[PDB]
Order: structure tokens, then C-alpha cells, then sequence
């Protein structure tokens, strides 16, 4: 609401860019921790059996 | 592919209006060049 087009168009992009920054370090890092969870998870289903 | 030449006149200020998404009454009424724009802008002297 503050900003016009040009700027708020340059502003959204730079806080689009660290979003997305944040998401994607979010996105991986659970994907490394789902890569342990699921290790975690063959390990389990290794002891069930 | 095709080029069209826009042509018309505004004040020594303002000129900076002439731009996509820059504000000003100019550009709120009566231009508006698009977000996405390409192309030369010359305001070429007419003090005369």
C-alpha cells in the first residue's frame, strides 16, 4: 500500500528473494531431516520385522 | 516485429513520468506506460 509500482516492485522482489530464501532453506533442510526420519523410519520397520 | 512511435508533449517536469509505473497525474489520467515496457524514450529539447 505504501509503494507505487517501480519501487514497490523492486522492494517485493528483494523480500520475494529472502522468502524464498527462507522457504528453500526450509524446504531442504527438512528434506535432510525427512532423509533422517525416514532412515529413522527403515530402521523402525527393521526392527518390526 | 512491429514498432509503433508514441508521440506527444508534457512539461520539463514530469518527464520522469514517462516510465513504467512512475506516478504523477500524467501518468494516473492520461499515460500510463506498461509495467513490463521496452523501448527508447527520447525528450528531445522543445523550447521552441
Amino acid at each position: 500500500s505504501r509503494l507505487d509500482p517501480p519501487e514497490a516492485e523492486v522492494q517485493i522482489d528483494r523480500l520475494i528473494t529472502g522468502r524464498l530464501q527462507s522457504l528453500q532453506t526450509y524446504v531442504t533442510q527438512q528434506l535432510i531431516r525427512a532423509a533422517e526420519i525416514r532412515a529413522s523410519a527403515n530402521l523402525a520397520a527393521t526392527k518390526m520385522s | 516485429t512491429n514498432v509503433y512511435a508514441d508521440s506527444f508533449v508534457i512539461r520539463g517536469d514530469e518527464v520522469r513520468q514517462i516510465a513504467p509505473g512512475q506516478t504523477g497525474k500524467i501518468a494516473d489520467y492520461n499515460y500510463k506506460l506498461p509495467d513490463d515496457f521496452t523501448g527508447c524514450v527520447i525528450a528531445w529539447n522543445s523550447n521552441n
